[PDB]
RNA sequence: GGGGAGUGAAAUAGAUCCUGAAACCGCAUGCAUACAAGCAGUGGGAGCACCUUUGUGGUGUGACUGCGUACCUUUUGUAUA
RNA sequence: AGUCGGCCUGCGCGGAAGAUGUAACGGGG
RNA sequence: GUCAGGUCGAGUAGACCAAGGCGCUUGAGAGAACUCUGCUGAAGGAACUAGGCAAAAUGGUACCGUAACUUCGGGAGAAGG
RNA sequence: GGGUAAGUUCCGACCUGCACGAAUGGCAUAAUGAUGGCGGCGCUGUCUCCAGCAGAGGCUCAGUGAAAUCGAAAUCGCUG
RNA sequence: CAUCUCAUCCUGGGGCUGAAGCAGGUCCCAAGGGUAUGGCUGUUCGCCAUUUAAAGAGGUACGCGAGCUGGGUUUAGAACGUCGUGAGACAGUUCGGUCCCUAUCUACCGUGGGCGCUGGAAAUUUGAGAGGAUCUGCUCCUAGUACGAGAGGACCAGAGUGGACGAACCUCUGGUGUACCGGUUGUGACGCCAGUCGCAUCGCCGGGUAGCUAUGUUCGGAAGGGAUAACCGCUGAAAGCAUCUAAGCGGGAAGCCUACCUCAAGAUAAGAUUUCCCUAGGACUUUAUGUCCUCUAAAGAGCCGUUCGAGACUAGGACGUUGAUAGGUUGGAUGUGGAAGCAUAGUGAUAUGUGAAGCUGACCAAUACUAAUUGCUCGUGAGGCUUGACU
């Protein structure tokens, strides 16, 4: 139910050794030069040479 | 036709070609091949079709009779060679596909209306 | 003993003339192509490496491209080895084919496959554990393991204790199956009984080792 | 296990789920472009495309079926006068789903659903 | 599928009406008795002037089950009741009349009489 | 909230404002560390890095190795679970 | 052609079965 | 403490609604074990267990019918149809 | 003795009452009791022996963010 | 939910017998597997009923309450008998009487990330080793034979069919199947009639496709080899004889090692085979798998996307346009059981026809209509030295 000894700072860091984040997959769109998330629409509404909300 | 074409081709080489058009509610006589050792003969099982399953070679039909006071249900595999012959005596006029409620009726209450052209 | 690699196509039934219904599994056998032969002087054991099926060229690495091109076979979807003997290696040669006619009707075989995966399972499903009473004052433990050991001697849990875990998805062999039919025009085996895995999974058919 | 099972749950009862997809389909047929969560958008295909397939042929029985599945008379009118005639010789694929980042308050992945030859 | 505590109709004229299975014989931890299996019973109901008394522990053979018998072609045969036939201490039927139908799984040397006396043998 | 500019002797004296310790939490550099069993030190000891020097020098680290079951209290007696 | 069986002693043999793992030389041997 | 509509209903019970008021201040996915809360379940039917615990079951209105015993009131909505 | 295949419980007896007994009342008693014991019909996942499914957690992601405990830990097994 | 011991309950192998046979008694070897269900009682036990091949004896905090229960016993209420003047008490009895903890470490069951493995990669593998499994009844035959006065009744060997247990699977038989079909009650709504939605446990009721599943279906514990235990020997001295033993040579068990199944090179001893990829220039010295700059970015891996009979997350499998990966569409199949509208018959409830119609999750097959991108990152530039062989 609870620890019998306080965990040392070294073991705590060794547990967090798997906590790192990853970057996302970003691509530069060619029809706008923009950078967007891959397979995602841009915030301007562009995706693969197609426009939403002109 | 819910199976792969290969399973279909295998199971279609052993379908029976001459089966009568019967529906649940019909009274039928099924001839059944019986082996009393070396002797081969036919036994008649006559009763009401209360269920009918359509699966090609996995088809089946359930027949209910009342023998000697005891109800008997027999499920027949349609394309089994032990089913020698199916004969439709009389056709019934039901409103569902499964007449399982007949399992809880007896005598006058278990009568089925006859279908007339 | 050399076997075949096929795919579980599905289950059916075969009616015998005497009226008996036989549950059967259909194995589809694309004719296996011999990719390699391993001998004592080069590998230290004798075996026949075979390929079956087809794999598109963009999914075939260059290593495997060259390995299949050395032989005279096209890339298959998997490569498998069969450990054989001599005099079971007479007319075998690279670029040859091992078809479905390697088996006879009535021959007893073993079928190896990958069983269906059930994910994470508890003691009841994975070890046939018994459940505790559903309602006689029983608290929040009906399908739990119960005791996992003893008191302070040994003071631990022994190895091999049956607990919850991942179930299925393992390699399983069913021995003692009978060949019901050998359709060489459809390239199909029809065996009596059930074989491990799902429809579309890879299965290895070998002559029975019990003999 | 879940082998070969189709359908979603989305943390709702089946009544709530049916109602919510009815609402979503009505909204999409009215605006032709909506923003929703990505799993909702992917399940909306199996709900909204059979309605268009139904609206291809204009019979009273078909319009009544469309009303039983939408319960919106304006949606039925639009299906059978505009959307049906539009996708007459298109064989499926009336919706287009495009991933659209994440919601702020939620970090839930989002998607736009639009009709194919809209605007 | 007869287990302990199952009540059975008696399908003969030996004097019992209802019996109750108290043991499935023929193996340790054996759970069920199908058609043709031998069973230890106790007599719950009996006719007044009979050879069998209420409270008698006897042998019986199962002749009808509601669960059903499988046939080699894939068929099932179900009955609307569970029924047994009382036997001797040496496992022989003590009846002269069999009531209701029976099945051909009883076609052995010991149960030949049951077959011969049945009104219908399915 | 901060960076400049400016004020001031001083702004890591900027208002959570004299000084600004420890526990505790970051980042940077050097060395060690992913075949090895325990109060974590101690005695020895290779290698590396940096300072310096022509050192039998200094500073950090510490492969490998012998020995080694915390402190207090209470007890006849405690690594004591 | 040596053989018989009585003692007294040195060192051995049997009598000698237990529960987590050799486990009654600390170990290798 | 007061008010309190509609349909059916003996009813202020209950189901669905009106006027009126709300969606209960984390969401999104996934759809493992296990836990909770439910629904269904072959054959059997208390073999469970300290114990039929819990569940299942019964259930309305009218009419017929209703035992022992009784303090003559009951029991009694006995039971059952 | 009865009840059950089988009854340390139950009911009816017997009387050898370790150690009942007459207003700290004795022996009965219709009705009544969320009262104790025992038996039966029905009914059942209570069970044989569990299977499937629904919702809520669990699990993953984003946000917020406890608790008891804690000499210090580079915190394996076995035999002693 | 276990795990061990053997002083063995069954099954296996033997000696002796007051062992004719069957069956026993007794001792030796043997721990592989197996080793009841109920009635009574809080019981453990015990008795009884009925089975079974057998219903072993023990250790494990009289194993196991941070796994469950709480019937007994041992809190507070109350009563009986008994003791006490009494408050109260018990060699006793009776009715009633709150069971907490979100798991840090070790252990264990699963499942990953990192790095290593003498350049890198994609596959396929060997097997040091580990785990699992290991039970047994009855019938027939040999043969009514051997044996026996009869009664009765075998060894050895063969065949079949069961129980329990385990595994896989879903063709069959069923269960479930709250996104499939239908019937029906109440109420509200869609302007209304008709039609058909919401809510009432999925309202209730009847069916039911896939998937999952057992009670369903198939399979398994086969045979063999080697070394042995008790035991039986052969030849044979010591010890002229005898003697299984000292030399020498044998037989011999469900036990041991293999054999069957699964895992397995983190087996740091890091194994093997096949195939694939990388062959640019300079400068500076710390003169060495040396440093920096320019050129290079391969085989392949990952991210990402469509997904899955794979799955907690992962991992794993398939595919990403030179594409059937998912959805949709088309066709089929299935399930339900006679749609709506109209007509006709009827006073109407309703019936019939049009038409086995309409609808039909998850299935099968086709089909680029929608979505799987034009990308990015990681991974380098022939892989130290010393000996020995061929060169
Ligand atoms: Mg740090
Ligand atoms: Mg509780
Ligand atoms: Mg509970
Ligand atoms: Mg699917
Ligand atoms: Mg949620
Ligand atoms: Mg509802
Ligand atoms: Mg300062
Ligand atoms: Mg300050
Ligand atoms: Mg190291
Ligand atoms: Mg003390
Ligand atoms: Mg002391
Ligand atoms: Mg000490
Ligand atoms: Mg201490
Ligand atoms: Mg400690
Ligand atoms: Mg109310
Ligand atoms: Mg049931
Ligand atoms: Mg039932
Ligand atoms: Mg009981
Ligand atoms: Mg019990
Ligand atoms: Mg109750
Ligand atoms: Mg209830
Ligand atoms: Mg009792
Ligand atoms: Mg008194
Ligand atoms: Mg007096
Ligand atoms: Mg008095
Ligand atoms: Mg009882
Ligand atoms: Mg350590
Ligand atoms: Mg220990
Ligand atoms: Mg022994
Ligand atoms: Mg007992
Ligand atoms: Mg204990
Ligand atoms: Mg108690
Ligand atoms: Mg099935
Ligand atoms: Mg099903
Ligand atoms: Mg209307
Ligand atoms: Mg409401
Ligand atoms: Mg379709
Ligand atoms: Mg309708």
């Amino acid at each position: 139910a609870v620890q019998q000894n306080r965990k040392s700072r070294s073991r705590r860091d060794m547990r967090r050794s798997h906590d790192a984040l990853t970057e996302n997959a970003l691509t530069v769109d060619q029809a706008t030069g923009e950078t967007h998330r891959r397979h995602h629409v841009t915030k301007d509404g562009f995706y693969r040479g197609r426009q939403l909300f002109a | 036709s819910g199976k792969h074409p290969l399973v279909q081709a295998i199971e279609n080489s052993q379908l029976k070609t001459d089966l009568p058009e019967f529906a649940p509610g019909d009274t039928v006589v099924v001839q059944v091949k019986v082996k009393e050792g070396d002797r081969e003969r036919l036994q008649a099982f006559e009763g009401v079709v209360i269920a009918k399953k359509n699966r090609g070679l996995n088809s089946a039909f359930t027949v209910r009779k009342i023998s000697s006071g005891v109800g008997v249900e027999r499920v027949f595999q349609t394309h089994s060679p032990v089913v020698a012959k199916i004969e439709v005596k009389r056709r019934g006029d039901v409103r569902r596909a499964k007449l399982y409620y007949l399992r809880d009726l007896s005598g006058k209450a278990a009568r089925i209306r006859e279908k007339l052209p | 003993a050399i076997g075949l690699v096929g795919r579980k196509c599905g289950m059916t039934r075969i009616f015998t003339d005497a009226g008996v219904s036989v549950p059967v599994t259909v194995i589809e056998v694309d004719p296996n192509r011999i990719t390699q032969i391993k001998t004592l002087e080069t590998d230290g054991y004798q075996a026949v490496q075979v390929t079956t099926g087809e794999r598109r060229e963009s999914r075939v690495t260059n290593a495997q491209k060259g390995h299949f091109a050395k032989a005279g076979v096209a890339a298959g979807r998997l490569v498998k080895e069969f450990r054989v003997t001599e005099a079971e290696l007479e007319g075998r040669e690279v670029g040859g084919t091992i078809g479905v006619d390697l088996f006879t009707v009535g021959q007893i075989v073993d079928v190896t496959g990958q069983s269906k995966g059930k994910g994470f399972q508890g003691g009841v499903k994975r070890w046939n554990f018994r459940t505790q009473d559903a309602t006689h004052g029983n608290s929040v433990s009906h399908r739990v393991l119960g005791s996992t050991g003893q008191n302070q001697t040994p003071g631990r849990v022994f190895k091999g204790k049956k607990m919850a875990g991942h179930l299925g998805d393992e390699r399983v062999t069913v021995q003692g199956l009978e060949i019901v039919s050998v359709d060489t025009e459809r390239s199909v085996l029809v065996v009596k009984g059930a074989i491990p895995g799902a429809t579309g999974g890879d299965v290895i058919v070998r002559p029975t080792i019990k003999a | 296990m879940r082998h070969r099972n189709s359908g979603v749950k989305l943390g709702r009862t089946s009544s709530h789920r049916k109602a919510m997809f009815q609402n979503l389909a009505n909204s999409l047929f009215e605006h032709e472009l909506i923003k929703t969560t990505l799993p909702k958008a992917k399940e909306l295909r199996r709900v909204a495309e059979p309605l268009i397939t139904l609206a291809k042929n204009d019979t009273v029985a078909n319009r009544r079926l469309a009303f039983a599945r939408t319960r919106n008379a304006a949606t039925v009118g639009k299906l059978f006068t505009v959307l049906g005639p539009r996708y007459k010789e298109r064989n499926g694929g009336y919706l287009r789903v495009l991933k659209a980042g994440f919601r702020a308050g939620d970090a839930a992945p989002m998607a736009y659903v639009e009709l194919v030859d809209r605007e | 599928m007869i287990q302990t505590e199952t009540m059975l109709d008696v399908a003969d004229n030996s004097g019992a009406r209802r019996v109750q299975c108290i043991k499935v014989l023929g193996g340790s931890h054996r759970r069920y008795a199908s058609v043709g299996d031998i069973i230890k019973v106790t007599v719950k109901e009996a006719i007044p002037r009979a050879r069998v008394k209420k409270g008698d522990v006897m042998n019986a053979v199962v002749v009808r089950t509601k669960f059903g018998i499988r046939r080699p072609d894939g068929s099932v045969i179900r009955f609307d009741d569970n029924a047994a036939v009382i036997l001797n201490n040496n496992k022989a039927p003590i009846a002269t009349r069999i009531f209701g139908p029976v099945t051909r799984e009883l076609r052995t040397e010991q149960f030949m009489k049951i077959i011969s006396l049945a009104p219908e043998v399915l």
